[PDB]
């Protein structure tokens, strides 16, 4: 929807509010989203490095 | 070789403990033997058990004198930058 | 800075070496943190153990020494100090792990329980243990004596004592 | 024929002063490196801009060479002051402090200049080869108590003696190196002679 | 035009970045003094009577 980055998408064991869209953790990194045809939620990982 | 530092390629993983030559961290060390490159766990020392008992004295009948160096450094090298002209 | 992009990356390039720097420094740093606790800790060159039956004169020394259905062979009062107590950036492990640590102190203890002072300026000599309070007690200039007909007396006051840290902590 | 500590400081600022000197030669988003080829190819009013960036990145660089050597010169003086302590109590006299001058007993120091620092030469006495004994607190005679005066009653096996704590050398108990202090009721592991 | 916006997001994470290192610097030279005291109370104290 607008939300944009890049990362590794799995499902998750969260639970939104049917207005949430996306969560985000402390120091405001986006680690879920919605995706807007299934109304599933996903983890987001970033891609391994080192 | 999967650590805890990480993954390790092209280190053979051996079973004994040495002394640590290079620290991988998390423990493991590796170090050039016999011609190859190996991983292990460090050794902290030899062990001992020390013949306690409530009766018992060990007293030394002779000595050695030992002399051994310490070095510190005292000074440095003094600088200056005009910063105009830098 | 730039997030894998290569048109920040390339404007960074104008700004010479200070990410160079910047690495020198932290790496510099986390050397010394391993460093640091060698030097506390690697006191010892050898791993002394205690021996099996313990009468070391009526002290009791059993919440400081090793226990072995602990965690990573802890004492009892190294437990209660440790429950008490994304873009670039990453942690590095220490060295010595937990347990390698409290093999140290815990020779650094069978040492001094069972050598007295004399495994820190060379080969360890047993001593039992009152007689070894006693000399301790000739260094603050008490006569040995005393110590020998208050034995019963010193002995509980250090376990009573010592079992009061464990109720503060 | 080692002194790595010595080397760190020489290496450590002689690779401080190369960095600095290599950022002269960075633009910070300018169009040249070199200020005369700003002064020559541009005239006032144009040739400020670019020469304020070089400004701004070359003040900077100067800045942190500034901050690092502020924080390094501090680490020396903790060093020096160590070796100042070490040198009156090492030196001008003997120490009782374990481990403060060498591994042993400290019998004595001396010093001797380096590039940057000074080495210690510390003498200790190291005991050797130690023997098993049995020991007692005290001696029983005539329902006293007797305790050494300095030193340690050992048997040999079927005789007792006294003898100094850090080097066998046994003798006679008489009550010339024993004191007496109560009855052989009382201590724990008094025994006979 | 991204150029000109590019550059002011730089100088400003780049100075953000230094203030940690400097900061990290000063803070670890306070725990190597006691570190330092900590090896000299293990000499001193637990190897011998002071
Ligand atoms: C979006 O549209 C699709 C169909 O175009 C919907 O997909 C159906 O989803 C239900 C689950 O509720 C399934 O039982 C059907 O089999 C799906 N059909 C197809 C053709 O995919 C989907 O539910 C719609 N979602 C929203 C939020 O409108
Ligand atoms: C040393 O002190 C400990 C107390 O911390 C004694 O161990 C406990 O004693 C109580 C009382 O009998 C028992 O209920 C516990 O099961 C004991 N073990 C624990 C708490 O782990 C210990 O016996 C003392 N040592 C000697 C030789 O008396
Ligand atoms: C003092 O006596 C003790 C006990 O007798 C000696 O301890 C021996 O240590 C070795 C370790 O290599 C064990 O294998 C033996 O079982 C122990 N007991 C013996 C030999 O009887 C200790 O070595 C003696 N100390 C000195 C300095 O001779
Ligand atoms: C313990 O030491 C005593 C005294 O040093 C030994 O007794 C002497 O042994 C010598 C051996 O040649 C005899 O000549 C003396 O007559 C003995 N008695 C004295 C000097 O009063 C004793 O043998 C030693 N015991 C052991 C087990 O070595
Ligand atoms: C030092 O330890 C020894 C052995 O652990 C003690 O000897 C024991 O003494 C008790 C009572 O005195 C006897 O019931 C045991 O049978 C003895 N053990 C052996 C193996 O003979 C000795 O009492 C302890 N105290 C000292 C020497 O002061
Ligand atoms: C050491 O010698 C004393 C005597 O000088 C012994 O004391 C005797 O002990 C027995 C048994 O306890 C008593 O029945 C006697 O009345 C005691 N006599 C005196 C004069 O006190 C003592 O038992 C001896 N101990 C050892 C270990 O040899
Ligand atoms: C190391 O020792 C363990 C013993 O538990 C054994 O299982 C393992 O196979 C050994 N590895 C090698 C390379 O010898």
């Amino acid at each position: 929807n607008g939300l944009t980055g890049t990362g590794v998408l799995t499902e998750s064991n969260k639970k939104f509010l049917p207005f949430q869209q996306f969560g985000r953790d402390i120091a405001d990194t986006t680690d879920a989203v919605r995706d807007p045809q299934t109304l599933e939620i996903l983890d987001i990982t970033p891609c391994s490095f080192g | 070789f999967q650590t805890r530092a990480g993954c390790l390629i092209g280190a053979e993983h051996v079973n004994n403990s040495y002394e640590c030559d290079i620290p991988i961290g998390a423990g493991i060390c590796a170090s050039y033997q016999t011609q190859s490159i190996i991983a292990y766990t460090m050794s902290l020392g030899a062990e001992n058990s020390v013949a306690y008992s409530n009766n018992s004295i060990a007293i030394p009948t002779n000595f050695t004198i030992s002399v051994t160096t310490e070095i510190l450094p005292v000074s440095m090298t003094k600088t200056s930058v005009d910063c105009t002209m830098y | 800075i730039c997030g894998d992009s290569t048109e920040c990356s390339n404007l960074l390039l104008q700004y010479g070496s200070f990410c160079t720097q910047l690495n020198r420094a932290l790496t510099g740093i986390a050397v010394e943190q391993d460093k640091n606790t060698q030097e506390v800790f690697a006191q010892v060159k050898q791993i002394y153990k205690t021996p099996p039956i313990k009468d070391f004169g009526g002290f009791n020394f059993s919440q400081i020494l090793p226990d072995p259905s602990k965690p990573s062979k802890r004492s009892f009062i190294e437990d209660l100090l440790f429950n008490k107590v994304f873009n670039g950036l990453t942690v590095l492990p220490p060295l010595l792990t937990d347990e390698m640590i409290a093999q140290y102190t815990s020779a650094l203890l069978a040492g001094t329980i069972t050598s007295g002072w004399t495994f820190g300026a060379g080969a360890a000599l047993q001593i039992p243990f009152a007689m070894q309070m006693a000399y301790r007690f000739n260094g603050i200039g008490v006569t040995q004596n005393v110590l020998y007909e208050n034995q019963k007396l010193i002995a509980n006051q250090f376990n009573s004592a010592i079992g009061k840290i464990q109720d503060s902590l | 024929s080692a002194l790595g500590k010595l080397q760190d400081v020489v290496n450590q600022n002689a690779q401080a002063l190369n960095t600095l000197v290599k950022q002269l030669s960075s633009n910070f988003g300018a169009i040249s490196s070199v200020l005369n080829d700003i002064l020559s190819r541009l005239d006032p009013p144009e040739a400020e801009v670019q020469i304020d960036r070089l400004i701004t990145g070359r003040l900077q660089s100067l800045q942190t060479y500034v901050t690092q050597q502020l924080i390094r010169a501090a680490e020396i003086r903790a060093s020096a002051n160590l070796a100042a302590t070490k040198m009156s109590e090492c030196v001008l006299g003997q120490s009782k402090r374990v481990d403060f001058c060498g591994k042993g007993y400290h019998l004595m120091s001396f010093p001797q200049s380096a590039p940057h620092g000074v080495v210690f030469l510390h003498v200790t006495y190291v005991p050797a080869q130690e023997k098993n004994f049995t020991t007692a607190p005290a001696i029983c005679h005539d329902g006293k108590a007797h305790f050494p005066r300095e030193g340690v009653f050992v048997s040999n096996g079927t005789h007792w003696f006294v003898t100094q704590r850090n080097f066998y050398e046994p003798q006679i108990i008489t009550t010339d190196n024993t004191f007496v202090s109560g009855n052989c009721d009382v201590v724990i592991g008094i025994v006979n002679n």
